[PDB]
């Protein structure tokens, strides 16, 4: 199932050629052209304020990640090594310890956020859900060492927010 | 003004004015590879400084067959 | 002699070209390229199958899930899995949606490539809205892995194909006024006729791929003939050039456009609501509910992700109709949980051999005119 | 010394050696390349402004990914300069400018900077403290600049007594100050004698006293190897700067007509074991700009 | 094993059979194996003294065109004596069918360098070159494409390490980009990931 | 008919002879091939079946769509490339037997 | 072991290559050194090339002389067109190294270093 085009004759009959003559000399398919910016130049813009308006996105858009905690208690991840293992930029640096308390722990779980091409395996990854990828696109930093994030400033930031999280999560549990 | 004697005067003075000729010690029979002791890489250099200042092309194989000062004279007045 | 020119990275994308030009009309160019060399081969050959999966998806770049369907069916032809159904509509779904995608900016950019400046504004507006329906199904705004070996991962949540019905309508009213705006218009069919024609023997021997042979005569649709997916149960049509153009490379493009919209037509028309993944723990990792309240998914979950799945030991060349033209693959896997050497056949490269036999005998701004006519991106051109 | 001090491996680029510099002034030339040879060690560079955030930023690329480290200071306040050094393993002294303002002048400046900060490092408690001084400073006359480096000198040596005082002649680099000084003129014929020596070589010398000991308290002076007359200098350097030609102030003038002498009674460049460089080669390095388009050695050798 | 399992066919796999017999009658000097693996797709294992004449035969010939070159590969092996295997991929126009030439070579041998038949492998044989390190005789230009000038090692190698013996970085001392040892920031842990307990029987080789 | 589809395929003007006299030099380079070769009886054959179709039609159209090969000048581009086969292959010897084997452990996969 | 050849027979034919290819770097190094403006002396550039040759010297078999000449070749005609710039040139000498030493008491107070 073929569909060629590029086949026309010049028609000899006297319309036809009187017609591409006055489309040579009258200069007509470029005013049409003007006629069609025209057009688009009396439409109203189509653009965002965006200091003011930030733009539309998904529930489950992927970027800045930080460590979620759980309901009324301590922290949620493990240090299973589930995200160091699945992470295809290797960025995850993880260091484990256990605390007095007994319970398995971590000391050191260190992200590069110059290294992450942000996928997403390790919020897939985490069998207890511990480090989700947020909402937001707030990183414009100063200086290469400040985007270097320890287990700190990742608990910070799933402590500046869990309510975003906590919302994306239960509106997009039953897919993932 | 061509002369045989100055061609061996010239090929002389442009020995000299090489300058990892260590020490002059020049002759006729200097045989300047074996008696004095350098390298084919010096070898090259040598006739392609004769090319440079007042040879022909000199092919490699004739270049490589010299090995002697007063055969390298005898070789530029076989071809000029 | 003659003027050996050294056109640098600056903007007329990113290459380098010497040509030794006669007098404001060549004799012979050279591109250097490779300026864009990054080491994905290497790179996927010490890392896993899943773990490499997204050097497939940004080896090309404008193009992004054509590129994904090419190495998830590499993987999904070697290992000897049908996914299922519904998992393969919504994969010819947004192929057909990247094809338009790729075919829309390649228009745009060869005509800001020449000079004129507002149907790239327009049509990345509707792309603006492309990239929209990206962030919704997956989250990310360009790269989206989202194809695993093993079908569809995570499936396109409700409230998405009357969207694309939208976008259908008016997308196609947009490219009827694309058409209406230029396309006999008079100086760029003056800029771009006679030059870089092809003979359809030439473009055997040089190996040109996709819109070039479509261009220069011989009907060659991989879609057509070898149907690698549910392709064979949608019904359209491929453009065809009779004469070796770049108006009618140009002309092929917008057909090709408009044939997308036909399958994204059909494809929300006949979509079953079979299944989002395979019915394999082994491949696909099992989704969530039953990881936590089952050990057999937790340890599927565990060892999958690690380990990853292993691949039975061989080699397979696949290749699909990339609107670039055959992207191919070619895995070579010992059996083992890596695998052992990829490779990957580039249409942008293939087109880029011909730049002598395209460049011949005319100017430099035809030269321009020329790199700018293949949708070339010079990352996919690198290897 | 405590651990993460010991070095560990190769030079440079997360090879971490040794020291921890604090180094002063640094935004300007001699500070400039001393920071890219302590970057190309491998080290921490505590390099504390006062200027623009832009000329740190032109310097900053040099160390690796937070090996350098960038801090306010002022001429008044001795809290920030002890907060400069607070933990440092070595401190340099580069500082001066060789014009006056309304704010700091050339008196004080080598009096009231290098007592403070001598004070607050000996009283933080470091070692190794390498101060800066141009040759022929003496308490003789016609230079302000040159009686208040002699003054500077005395009192570094007076307060902190383990200190290492060194002194280089009129350097000369890439950017220089007096050779950049003489091709941009239009000038006078005298004599004079005067050995520039190049900055690589007196960098290397540097870092050579700041991580070799049996150096530290012995002042230490900076000799050419050429020793040559000015005037077949300025010849030279207008035959290789393609041109014929046959802040500019009063003390810049009389330093460059100042007769600059060595005395071996303080050892050079050899009992610290680094080859030093003739003018020629970075000479024609140094002296592009010739013209449009545009060897000649000279090479007086005088004495 | 109806759902989720892909059907193979069995007209293509008979086809194939015979046409890799027949290619292997009719070319008696070169070939060695001829196989056809589960998915049905072509593979001639061939001796390096004839990619002339087997792809002047296969560019020909009139009952199978195969006018088209794809990949060219020659996949870094060691364990052998001839290292190099590469692989010609060639696909027809007029029949719908794919087979891969798959000649070999150690890492000093000439093979006969198929631009003169194949335009298309110009590149391909250059970047081979340039990779690899397989050198073509009776060639045109043979240059580094896809790599710096002032790199070389042949990258692609299993003996090449992943990072590389040189790091470019600007430095102000000379003013420009100069070249340094590898000094790298974090380890790039390698993980040993190949579990025992044989997940395929069928592949199981004979032992000593 | 006029202006095929292909760019630069110039149209044929007859295509019957210049097919019948194409496959005739086939036969006779042909002949001068040796006998107990299998490249002999495999080209013999399919070449004397093509030419047979072909002695027996007045047509274009019906030669076009029942000999298969399709497009009618691309069968003579490709008896063309056959020829030059043919003149190449009476040289190169490749009846003859196998050139030296492999050390025998090398077409194994699985390593 | 009758191995097919590159483009020699022996020894003789790689002396004679590698003596023209020599030859070639030795007349190319005065033009680039006034083209790309370099720093270095002419002398030192030869000096260098002539080291370049010195450091392969106790090869041997016939086939890889034929492969370093090719390998000279293809890298003067790169450094005789303009294509590779002050970067390369200036790489292959060695201005930024800080040389470690040989001595095995320096590579003792710098240890780990075998
Ligand atoms: N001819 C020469 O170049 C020679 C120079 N020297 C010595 O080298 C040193 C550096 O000289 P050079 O680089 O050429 O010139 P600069 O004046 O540019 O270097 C001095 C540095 O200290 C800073 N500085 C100077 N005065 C003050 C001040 N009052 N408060 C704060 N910062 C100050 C300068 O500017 P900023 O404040 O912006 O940081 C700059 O960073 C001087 O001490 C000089 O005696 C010695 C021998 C020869
Ligand atoms: S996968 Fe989750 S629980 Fe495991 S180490 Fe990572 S963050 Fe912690
Ligand atoms: S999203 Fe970032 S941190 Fe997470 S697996 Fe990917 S690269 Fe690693």
């Amino acid at each position: 199932t073929y569909k060629y085009v590029n086949l026309r004759e010049p028609s000899m009959d006297m319309k036809s050629v009187t017609d591409r003559a006055a489309q040579t000399l009258l200069w007509t398919e470029l005013i049409r052209g003007l006629g069609m910016t025209l057009s688009y130049l009396f439409r109203e813009p189509a653009t965002i304020n965006y200091p003011f308006e930030k733009g539309p996105l998904s529930p489950r858009f992927r970027g800045e990640h930080a460590l979620r905690r759980y309901p009324s208690g301590e922290e949620r991840c493990i240090a299973c090594k589930l995200c160091e293992a699945v992470c295809p930029a290797q960025a995850i640096t993880i260091e484990a310890e256990p605390r007095a308390d007994g319970s398995r722990r971590t000391t050191r779980y260190d992200i590069d956020m110059t290294k992450c091409i942000y996928c997403g395996f390790c919020q897939e990854a985490c069998p207890v859900d511990a480090i989700v990828e947020g909402p937001n696109f707030e990183f414009s930093t100063e200086t290469h060492e400040e985007l270097l994030y320890n287990k700190e400033k990742l608990l910070n930031n799933g402590d500046k927010w869990e309510a975003e999280i906590a919302a994306n999560i239960q509106a997009d549990y039953l897919y993932r | 003004p061509l002369t045989l004697e100055g061609i061996k005067d010239r090929v002389l003075y442009v020995l000299k004015l090489y300058d990892k000729i260590d020490p002059e010690k020049l002759s006729v029979n200097s045989h300047f590879m074996k008696d004095l002791g350098l390298d084919s890489l010096d070898q090259v250099e040598i006739i392609m400084a004769m090319e440079d200042e007042f040879g022909f092309e000199i092919p490699d194989i004739d270049a490589e067959k010299l090995m002697c000062p007063q055969e390298i004279v005898d070789y530029i007045a076989d071809k000029k | 002699s003659n003027l050996t020119l050294n056109f640098g990275p600056q903007h007329p994308g990113v290459l380098r070209l010497v040509m030794e030009l006669s007098g404001e009309m060549v004799r012979k160019c050279d591109p250097h390229i490779g300026l864009l060399h990054r080491g994905t081969e290497k790179l996927i050959e010490y890392k896993t199958y899943l773990q490499a999966l997204p050097y497939f998806d940004r080896l090309d770049y404008v193009s992004m899930m054509c590129n994904e369907q090419a190495y998830s069916l590499a993987v999904e032809k070697l290992l000897n899995i049908q996914p299922p159904p519904r998992a393969q509509w919504i994969r010819v779904l947004f192929g057909e949606i990247t094809r338009l995608l790729n075919h829309i900016m390649a228009v745009t950019t060869h005509a800001l490539d020449i000079g004129a400046m507002t149907p790239f504004f327009w049509m990345f507006e509707e792309r603006e809205k492309m990239f929209e329906f990206y962030e919704r199904v997956s989250g990310a705004r360009m790269h989206a892995a989202y194809v695993r070996p093993g079908g569809v991962h995570q499936d396109l949540p409700l409230g998405l194909m009357d969207d694309i019905y939208e976008f259908s309508k008016n997308f196609s009213l947009r490219i009827d006024e694309l058409e209406e705006m230029l396309t006999n218009n008079r100086i760029w069919r003056n800029r771009t006729v006679d030059i870089g024609v092809v003979t359809a023997e030439d473009a055997l021997n040089y190996g040109f791929s996709g819109v070039m042979l479509r261009g220069s005569g011989i009907q060659w649709d991989l879609r057509k003939t070898q149907p690698y997916d549910v392709y064979d149960q949608v019904e359209f049509d491929v453009p065809i050039g009779s004469r070796g153009d770049c108006y009618d490379r140009y002309l092929c493009r917008v057909e090709e456009m408009r044939q997308s919209i036909r399958i994204i037509s059909q494809c929300l028309n006949k979509m079953p609501p079979g299944e989002i993944k395979v019915d394999d723990a082994k491949v696909s990792p099992p989704k969530r509910a039953e990881m936590k309240t089952s050990m057999e998914s937790l340890i599927h979950h565990f060892k999958l992700y690690t380990e990853g799945y292993q691949v039975p030991p061989g080699a397979t060349y696949t290749a699909i109709e990339a609107p670039k033209g055959e992207f191919g693959v070619y895995l070579v896997s010992d059996g083992s949980s890596r695998p052992y050497r990829c490779k990957i056949k580039a249409p942008g490269f293939a087109h880029l051999a011909g730049l002598d036999k395209m460049s011949k005998g005319h100017m430099l701004a035809d030269v321009v005119a020329i790199i700018g006519t293949q949708d070339i991106v010079f990352g996919e051109v690198d290897r | 010394l405590h651990h993460a001090v010991i070095p560990h491996g190769k030079g440079g680029r997360s090879s971490v050696s040794g020291i921890v510099a604090t180094v002063f002034g640094a935004t300007g030339f001699l500070g400039r390349y001393l920071v890219n040879h302590l970057g190309r060690m491998g080290s921490q560079v505590i390099v504390p402004y006062r200027c623009e955030p832009y000329d740190t930023m032109h310097l900053r690329p040099m160390g690796d990914l937070g090996q350098i480290i960038f801090m306010d200071w002022n001429g008044r306040d001795k809290d920030s300069i002890r907060r400069a050094v607070e933990h440092s393993n070595v401190v340099i002294n580069l500082v001066g400018r060789e014009w006056e303002t309304k704010n700091f002048d050339f008196e004080d400046v080598f009096v009231k900077i290098p007592q403070a900060i001598a004070q607050v490092s000996k009283e933080a408690g470091v070692e190794k403290f390498i101060h800066i001084s141009h040759l022929n400073a003496d308490i003789k006359s016609s230079s302000k600049y040159l009686r208040n480096k002699a003054v500077g000198e005395k009192e570094v040596r007076e307060t902190f007594p383990e200190a290492t005082i060194i002194k280089p002649a009129d350097i000369f680099g890439r950017e220089d100050r007096f050779l950049n000084y003489f091709a941009n003129i239009r000038s006078l014929g005298k004599k004079t004698v005067k050995q520039p020596v190049y900055i690589v070589d007196v960098t290397k010398g540097i870092i050579n006293a700041i991580k070799d000991p049996d150096a530290r308290g012995k002042t230490f002076a900076f000799v050419g190897p050429n020793r040559y007359l000015l005037f077949d200098l300025v010849q030279y350097v207008f035959a290789v700067a393609h041109r014929p030609f046959l802040w500019t102030t009063r003390d810049k003038v009389e330093r460059i007509h100042t007769t600059d002498r060595t005395l071996p009674h303080l050892p050079g460049l050899e009992d610290l074991g680094v080859q030093a460089t003739p003018l020629e080669l970075k000479a024609i390095e140094v002296l592009r700009r010739h013209r449009t388009y545009r060897s000649e050695i000279e090479d007086v050798q005088p004495a | 094993t109806r759902p989720t399992v892909r059907p193979r066919n069995d007209v293509a796999h008979k086809q194939l059979s015979a046409f890799g017999e027949y290619v292997a009658e009719i070319l008696p000097k070169y070939v060695q194996q001829v196989q056809v693996s589960c998915f049905s797709e072509l593979e001639i294992c061939i001796h390096p003294d004839g990619v002339i004449p087997v792809l002047t035969f296969l560019r020909d010939h009139s009952n199978a065109q195969f006018k088209s070159l794809a990949d060219l590969t020659a996949v870094d092996i060691p364990t052998r004596q001839n290292r190099f295997e590469i692989v010609y991929n060639l696909l027809s126009l007029r029949f719908n069918s794919r087979i891969r030439v798959k000649t070999y070579t150690d890492e000093l041998t000439p093979v006969e360098s198929s631009v003169s038949v194949y335009k298309a492998a110009n590149w391909y044989e250059r970047e081979i070159w340039d990779m690899f390190g397989v050198f073509f005789a009776n060639h045109p230009d043979l240059r580094r494409i896809l790599t710096d000038y002032g790199f070389e090692g042949h990258p692609f190698r299993k003996d090449f390490p992943l990072s590389g013996y040189v790091e470019l970085r600007y430095d102000d001392e000379v003013k420009r980009v100069v070249a340094e040892p590898v000094e790298l920031a974090q380890e790039f842990r390698k993980f040993d990931l190949n579990s025992p307990w044989e997940a395929f029987p069928a592949y199981r080789q004979p032992p000593e | 008919k006029k202006t095929t589809g292909l760019v630069g395929l110039a149209v044929c003007e007859t295509p019957h002879e210049r097919l019948k006299i194409l496959y005739t030099k086939i036969l006779d380079v042909l002949g001068h091939i040796p006998k107990n070769a299998a490249y002999r009886k495999y080209t013999e054959q399919i070449t004397n079946e093509k030419l047979s179709i072909v002695k027996a039609e007045p047509d274009v159209k019906k030669l076009e769509e029942q000999l298969q090969g399709g497009q009618i000048e691309e069968v003579i581009l490709q008896a063309e490339n056959e020829l030059s086969l043919a003149r190449k292959m009476i040289q190169w010897k490749p009846w003859e037997p196998l050139v030296e084997e492999p050390p025998a452990s090398q077409w194994k996969w699985p390593i | 072991t009758s191995v097919k050849p590159i483009f020699s027979r022996d020894m003789n034919e790689a002396k004679r290559r590698v003596r023209e290819l020599y030859r070639a770097w030795y007349r190319e190094v005065p033009n680039t050194v006034h083209l790309f403006q370099l720093d270095i002396s002419v002398k030192q550039g030869r000096d260098k090339v002539r080291e370049m040759f010195k450091k392969n010297a106790h090869v041997t078999d016939p086939r890889v002389v034929d492969l370093l000449v090719i390998k000279g070749k293809m890298e003067l005609e790169e450094t005789i067109n303009v294509w590779k710039q002050r970067t390369h040139v200036m790489r292959f000498f060695h201005e930024t190294e800080a040389p470690r030493p040989k001595d095995f008491l320096s590579k003792f107070y710098v240890g780990h270093d075998p």
